[PDB]
């Protein structure tokens, strides 16, 4: 009997294949979500300013009101 | 197998990475004439063009 190490049955297949799946989408997508994520901010932005310029003026009419 | 893998994966982490990229290419050119009278060998010779395994 003879009991070397050969490979008993066959191994199977090895990959190397260069396997990059490219996770992401185009970029104008990109561009897309950026531009509108970016303009959503700039709407809430300007809405809470203005809010703020009313509450600004009310201020304003305290120390007038409170001055003499 | 694993090392397949994870040779899979350290060409996903570097390679393609931009800045390393731009370290390391606008340098260290070997001309083809330089490469034979210089005597490089080996993955010079596989680099600089001509086509040559011992």
């Amino acid at each position: 009997v003879k009991q070397d190490m050969p490979p008993v049955g066959g191994y199977g297949p090895i990959d190397y294949k260069r396997n990059l799946p490219r996770r992401g989408l185009s970029g104008y997508s990109m561009f897309a979500v950026g531009i509108g994520a970016l303009l959503f901010g700039y709407w809430s932005m300007m809405r809470w300013n203005r809010e703020r310029r009313r509450l600004q003026i009310e201020d304003f009419e305290a120390r007038i009101a409170l001055m003499p | 197998k694993n090392f397949s893998l994870r040779i899979d994966e350290l060409e996903e982490m570097l390679t393609n990475n931009r800045i390393w990229r731009n370290r390391t290419v606008d340098i260290g050119v070997v001309t083809a004439e330089d490469a034979l009278n210089y005597g490089f060998s080996g993955v010079m010779l596989r680099g600089s063009g001509i086509q040559w395994d011992l």
